[PDB]
């Protein structure tokens, strides 16, 4: 469960970080990529707990 | 309009290639997939459309 959550996509433009950084740029990209963060850091922490 | 698929590309920019090193940690591009990691032969039988 863990690792597919990396594939999520939470409400960004794509769950690949390498994508949102190749394809937007700096003010575009750090809105997209605090989504997955908070995301992905959301899934970790729920995993830990459990 | 652009399709941002996983198929094969139709459409490339202006960009050069280099060779391949293989063996060793790079930091690939092939067709806009990218990543870092170590490229060595799969063998693995791919059908002839994947």
């Amino acid at each position: 469960t863990l690792v597919k959550q990396l594939s999520s996509n939470f409400g960004a433009i794509s769950s690949v970080l390498n994508d949102i950084l190749s394809r937007l740029d700096k003010p575009e990209a750090e809105v997209q990529i605090d989504r997955l963060i908070t995301g992905r850091l959301q899934s970790l922490q729920t995993y830990v707990t459990q | 309009s652009f399709e941002l698929l996983h198929a094969p590309a139709t459409v490339c920019g202006p960009k050069k290639s280099t060779n391949l090193v293989k063996n060793k940690c790079v930091n690939f591009n092939f067709n806009g997939l990218t990543g870092t990691g170590v490229l060595t032969e799969s063998n693995k039988k791919f059908l002839p459309f994947q």
